[PDB]
């Protein structure tokens, strides 16, 4: 197959992945130190899916709105994930409680995942994609890519 | 005080 062909089937299964939202081969578990964290039940392969950032997707003015106001409540958690598209700024905000797993994926600078942007005909997804072959057991991780003073001081977790 | 996820 050609690069474009090859391309043109990565991006059909990932478009068919996102529409049913199926997420195979994770389960939920506690991690020391982490609060919840997902792991692999089966073998992932360098480059598959793994599973979308699933959320409220929202622009700037309302994420700065839901930023004050969960700034207010300790007992609120950070799920909220922002990125620039087309010029402007959008946030996948995961903060609500559901079954879905991109949520729950705790953070590592030297994880096993890499967050990507995946267009769907002008709608924005974030997805994470392996970026090794992850074994069966293993916590899947990601860099959260928070690397500010103001956020390391409070979580020094994000250093490394 | 909180972080954030970022894209980078
Ligand atoms: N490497 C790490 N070490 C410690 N805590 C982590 C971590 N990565 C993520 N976290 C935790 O996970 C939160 C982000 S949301 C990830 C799911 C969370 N562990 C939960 O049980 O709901 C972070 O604010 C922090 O509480």
């Amino acid at each position: 197959k050609s690069k474009a062909e090859l391309q043109s089937e990565e991006r059909k299964r990932i478009d068919e992945l996102i529409e049913s939202g199926k997420e195979e081969g994770m389960k939920i578990d506690l991690i020391d130190g982490k609060g919840r964290g997902v792991i692999a039940t089966k073998q992932f392969s360098r480059g598959d899916f793994v599973v979308e950032y699933h959320g409220d997707l929202i622009e700037i003015t309302d994420a700065k709105k839901r930023e004050a106001l969960y700034a207010q409540d300790p007992s609120t958690g950070c799920y909220m994930y922002y990125f620039q598209y087309l010029s402007k700024t959008y946030c996948v905000d995961a903060t609500r409680e559901t079954n879905r797993l991109g949520r729950l994926i705790n953070h590592s600078k030297c994880g096993n995942c890499q967050t990507k942007l995946h267009d769907i005909d002008g709608v924005p997804h974030l997805i994470l994609i392996a970026s090794r072959d992850i074994a069966a057991g293993e916590e899947l991780l990601f860099d959260y890519g928070d690397r500010s003073k103001a956020s390391i001081e409070a979580h020094p977790w994000l250093k490394h | 005080k909180r972080h954030r996820k970022v894209l980078r």
